RNA sequence: AGCGGCCGCCACCA
RNA sequence: AAGACCCUUUUGAGCUUGACUCCAGCCCGGGCCUGUGGGGCGGGGCCGCCCCGCUCACCCGGUCGCGCGGGGACCCGCCCGGGCGGGGAGUUCGGCUGGGGCGGCGCGCCUGCUACACCGGACCGCAGGCGUCCCACGGCGGGCUCAGCGAGGACCCUCCCGCGGAGCAGAAGGGCACAAGCCCGCCCGACCCGCGCCCCCCGUGCCGGCGCGGGCCGCGAAAGCGGGGCCUACCGAUCCUUCGCCGCCCCGGCCGCGGGCGCGGAGGUGGCAGAAAAGUUACCACAGGGAUAACUGGCUUGUGGCCGCCGAGCGCCCGCAGCGACGCGGCUUUUUGAUCCUUCGAUGUCGGCUCUUCCUACCGUCCGCGCGCACCGGCGCGGAAGCGUCGGAUUGUUCACCCGUUCAAGGGAUCGUGAGCUGGGUUUAGA
RNA sequence: CGCGAGGGCCGCACCCGGCGCUGGCGCGACGUGAUUUCUGCCCAGUGCCAGACCGUCACCGUGAAGCGAUCCGCCGAAGCCCUGGUAAACGGCGGGAGUAAUGACUCUCUUAAGGUAGCCAAAUGCCUCGUCGGGCAAUUUCCGACGGCAUGAAUGGAC
RNA sequence: GUGGGCCCCUCCUGGUAAGCAGGACGGGCGAGGCGGGACGAUCCGGACGCCGGGCCAGGGUGCGCCGCCGGGGCCGGAACGGCGUCGGCCG
RNA sequence: GCCCGCCGCGGUGCUGACGCGCAGAUCGCUCGUCGGAGCCGGGCAUGGGGGCGAAAGACUCAUCGAACCGCCUGGUAGCUGGUUGCCUCCGAAAUGUCUCCCAGGACAGCCGCCGCCCGCAGUUGCGGCCCGUAGAGCGCUGGCCGGCGG
RNA sequence: CGCGCCGCGGCGAGCCCGAGGGCCCCGCGGCGGAGCGAGCGCGAGACGCCCCGGGCCCGCCGCGCCCCUGCGGGCGUGC
């Protein structure tokens, strides 16, 4: 009729048993949620290089 | 009264009674119309001619 | 909800058709013809039954 | 439960802030012509009784008044949903 | 929501 | 004998009705069937009703068609429309829950505590709140300082000190002084277009909040600030309906109506990730369940029952012959609860009768001591379970209550004992 | 209680049937249950019924508009609504305070009406093994009395 | 596949309490052989292929039943009582 | 529709016998009724949501709170039972959210297998920020015994 | 029988015993090759061993500026 509500008693040791992860290298560097204003400056500024542009 | 309630409309009950009205209006169907049919009035008082 | 009631049993006849077995007749006036339409005809009581 | 008559407020059409004046919105009359209506009468056609639900459990004790903006100088319309409340009234004003 | 004058009678796909 | 009691299953059935959704039947109106004439009333400038002759349709009688009738353009029948309609049909009758039900609502949200100093953490845990209220009780700028204490003033005024002891809509916690409070002035950022993040979290949705790019504005000298009301709650999918911008389509063409589509709001699901829904069964069921009650047993001992410690008092005097308040410490499982471990493909479920054995917390008898023990008769204690503890009236009774006698303790054994009985009670189907 | 045959109640898919070889001293539907003595009050609720067309309430029909589909008006049968009747229809039938140990008397709140005549710890009384009398040596049983958890008048009361 | 868990140690909540009910880090049984705790799923050791030798953990060493001697002392349960015996502290 | 009483028709008590029966309802003794709403035989009629019922939900061929026969039909079951050779390598969960969900599922977690590609840690030390519990205490919000001095 | 993923065989900007007709021979669709947009419709080169990210191009929604055949073309900016 009543059964049991909750317990953690086995979760830390499931989560620890294929090691804590770790996010991927390019998530700290995502432009994500930067100023888009920046964001801009930076397209104009490197498209005018001519060392780091790629037009053709 | 005497009979179930699957016999008769005034079937059923703890103790033998009809439980509503038995007078019945003069529309009703064969199966509902038992009782007094369609009666003016009912009792039995004097006074009449 | 309920089976069929007695007053509903005993219109389809059977058990609650009238006992006529050794019955007299029907029971009527003679037939208005020509002769009582025109005067008067005669008869004479030859039995009293019980029906 | 006391809204302005009158409201300065952006309209579209012109693209600028101009005045406004308030009245209630309300749901028109439903027409015979529109397709779930047609949908519905057909599916209601012949025996069978009720072929849709009908809704009962009714909870709410209050809708959301919505006010109409008509400009002023163009006759743009524009709407503002108001909190949920129990009595409404616009002032009288123009 | 619909007629009439708190009332009648009527109506109902999120 | 795959419990029939009890509970669960999105398994039934009989019965009921103010459950939900309907069907026969009956009542009522127009039309067709359906002729041939005469009249009255009213309206609009031909139309709608109403009435009453005739016989020839249609219908009813009598007669062996033996020397005859009655109704009548109405009734019936048919088509469509409205009403009555458990007589009948199909189906439904939430969930959580120290069993279910009555009750309650941690079923969607919020504050403080439980919670053991990152985060997280249960209960029908504790103390409570929410479904609202405000064009100002909102935005901005300026000025001001609150609650009060003390001291003064004819039968509200003034000074002085004043860390907030006031106020800020409503619970609680947090926050705030040339302010976030009060007063004055002008206002409507309680706007438009397009994105992202936080909380909850499966890193899905929904409420709520926060950070931006671009329009258009408000207040301010200006720097600034502003997408409501200081912060933590105050709310809603698909399909359908309704409304508003700018357009697109209607597929052989074009035009006018109309219909549809892309974007956004509103109408609502509180059982709040959102079926459209009333009862009864003592006539009964099906699949299962010891995941779950009713009876033995087990843990517990509040309640019941029994035993100690202390010594205010009682006892003519005299706390302890006999007693012993206010307190405190234990035992037992012969009461009743609390719980749900075992048993639902079944452990026969009250008492009495019959018969046997056991315990001692000893009522009479035995052996010792004590007395408020002269005798008699009573009372208190230690050892002691051998023998004894009975006959009847009323009640199914265990119990109780009375009468009588050689004067009459208390218990256990599956609440001993139904292939030992009996069947009074309880405990199916009749009434 | 209903019905005078062009009817009523019932059957029945349709055509056609039963009561009926019948006619109110009849046929059909219900309740109570020999005799004797009786059968009180309530039409507010629910039910049934008849007398008037106020409101509401169909299609058909008809007016105005329109390119048309269609939109809007008018018209208005039965039913409900309104006005009355009916309890041997279903059913219902009282509180507080005093006042000569009681309470004939009174004041008051109140209902549609406030349980009359009767009967009773009853096969109906919870409390309850009620109180008193009879009977017994002794009686939760029995009989006679007294007066209501929740007695009572064709739900038929009492004998 | 699983989404009925349970127990121990410490820390808690309701309850007179419970082999009662509800939570927390770590460990165990579940799904863990062997020895020991007389006897027990979970306690104390130790966690596992088939054998021969050696060393020994936990518990123990009168006989059942594998294994011992030496030395120094003494000789289930509450409040409350004891000039039983051995040892102390304060006067 | 009187009384005693035989055959007949019925079925009270013994809660008798039997209860692996003589028997899927029988036997013994006792008992109700016996001129009548009495008992018996044949023919005929009424058919399943129908009949028939001096009314017990009774009876309708050992079947009745809806007969029997064949088919739809191997009806559906989140529920109970069972599910057949060997060795080797790996090896769990009994938890979160939603659900007419609570004896069932979907997504996440935990595990297996198949791969593909080129520093890390369930630890200590050193450095920097964070927390309001045990203890302590009465300044804050509350509670609480008394004694001096004016 | 249908859907997903993995392995292997043949051929590869292609691929393929439909049905049918003369274990052999001939044999259409279809799928792939371009996407996006409710729809009118418009329509992809710029980089790279591979993988991941950046940049830029195409469509849908919005907006500067110039023009030819014009609510049509060109060139740009933004989520
Ligand atoms: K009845
Ligand atoms: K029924
Ligand atoms: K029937
Ligand atoms: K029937
Ligand atoms: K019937
Ligand atoms: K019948
Ligand atoms: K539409
Ligand atoms: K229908
Ligand atoms: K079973
Ligand atoms: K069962
Ligand atoms: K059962
Ligand atoms: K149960
Ligand atoms: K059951
Ligand atoms: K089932
Ligand atoms: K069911
Ligand atoms: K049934
Ligand atoms: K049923
Ligand atoms: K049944
Ligand atoms: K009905
Ligand atoms: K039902
Ligand atoms: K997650
Ligand atoms: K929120
Ligand atoms: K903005
Ligand atoms: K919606
Ligand atoms: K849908
Ligand atoms: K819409
Ligand atoms: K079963
Ligand atoms: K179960
Ligand atoms: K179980
Ligand atoms: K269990
Ligand atoms: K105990
Ligand atoms: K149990
Ligand atoms: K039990
Ligand atoms: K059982
Ligand atoms: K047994
Ligand atoms: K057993
Ligand atoms: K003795
Ligand atoms: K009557
Ligand atoms: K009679
Ligand atoms: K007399
Ligand atoms: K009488
Ligand atoms: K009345
Ligand atoms: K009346
Ligand atoms: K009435
Ligand atoms: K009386
Ligand atoms: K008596
Ligand atoms: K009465
Ligand atoms: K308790
Ligand atoms: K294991
Ligand atoms: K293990
Ligand atoms: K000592
Ligand atoms: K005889
Ligand atoms: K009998
Ligand atoms: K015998
Ligand atoms: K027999
Ligand atoms: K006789
Ligand atoms: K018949
Ligand atoms: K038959
Ligand atoms: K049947
Ligand atoms: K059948
Ligand atoms: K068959
Ligand atoms: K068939
Ligand atoms: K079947
Ligand atoms: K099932
Ligand atoms: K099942
Ligand atoms: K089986
Ligand atoms: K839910
Ligand atoms: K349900
Ligand atoms: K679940
Ligand atoms: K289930
Ligand atoms: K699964
Ligand atoms: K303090
Ligand atoms: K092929
Ligand atoms: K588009
Ligand atoms: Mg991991
Ligand atoms: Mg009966
Ligand atoms: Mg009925
Ligand atoms: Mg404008
Ligand atoms: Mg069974
Ligand atoms: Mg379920
Ligand atoms: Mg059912
Ligand atoms: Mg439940
Ligand atoms: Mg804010
Ligand atoms: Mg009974
Ligand atoms: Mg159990
Ligand atoms: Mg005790
Ligand atoms: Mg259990
Ligand atoms: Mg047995
Ligand atoms: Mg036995
Ligand atoms: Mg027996
Ligand atoms: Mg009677
Ligand atoms: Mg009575
Ligand atoms: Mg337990
Ligand atoms: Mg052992
Ligand atoms: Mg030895
Ligand atoms: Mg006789
Ligand atoms: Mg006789
Ligand atoms: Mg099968
Ligand atoms: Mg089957
Ligand atoms: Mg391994
Ligand atoms: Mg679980
Ligand atoms: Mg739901």
């Amino acid at each position: 009729a009543k059964l049991k509500n909750h317990t953690s008693k086995n979760q830390n040791r499931k989560d620890h048993r294929n090691g804590i992860k770790k996010p991927k290298k390019s998530a700290y560097t995502s432009h994500k949620g930067m100023c888009p204003k920046y964001l801009r400056n930076l397209r104009r500024s490197r498209a005018n290089d001519p060392r780091q542009s790629l037009r053709p | 009264v005497a009979m179930n309630p699957v016999d008769h409309p005034h079937g059923g009950g703890n103790h033998q009674h009809i439980g509503v009205s038995s007078c019945v209006p003069r529309n009703a169907v064969p199966g509902q119309k038992v009782g007094l049919i369609a009666a003016r009035r009912t009792g039995c008082s004097g006074g009449k001619r | 909800m309920g089976r069929r009631i007695r007053v509903q049993r005993k219109g389809a006849g059977s058990v609650f058709r009238a006992h006529v077995a050794r019955r007299l007749g029907a029971a009527k006036l003679r037939a208005n013809d020509f002769a009582e339409r025109t005067g008067s005809v005669r008869g004479v009581v030859k039995a009293i039954l019980h029906d | 439960v006391t809204y302005p008559a009158e409201r300065r407020t952006f309209c579209k059409r012109e693209g600028k802030h101009t005045v406004h004046k308030a009245s209630l919105y309300k749901k028109g009359k439903d027409s015979l012509l529109a397709q779930g209506k047609r949908r519905y009468d057909r599916k209601q056609r012949g025996f069978g009784g009720q072929t849709k639900p009908i809704f009962r459990r009714k909870a709410k004790t209050t809708k959301k008044q919505v006010i109409r903006l008509t400009c002023s100088s163009c006759k743009c319309q524009t709407f503002q949903v108001l909190k949920r409340c129990h009595r409404l009234e616009i002032s009288r004003l123009g």
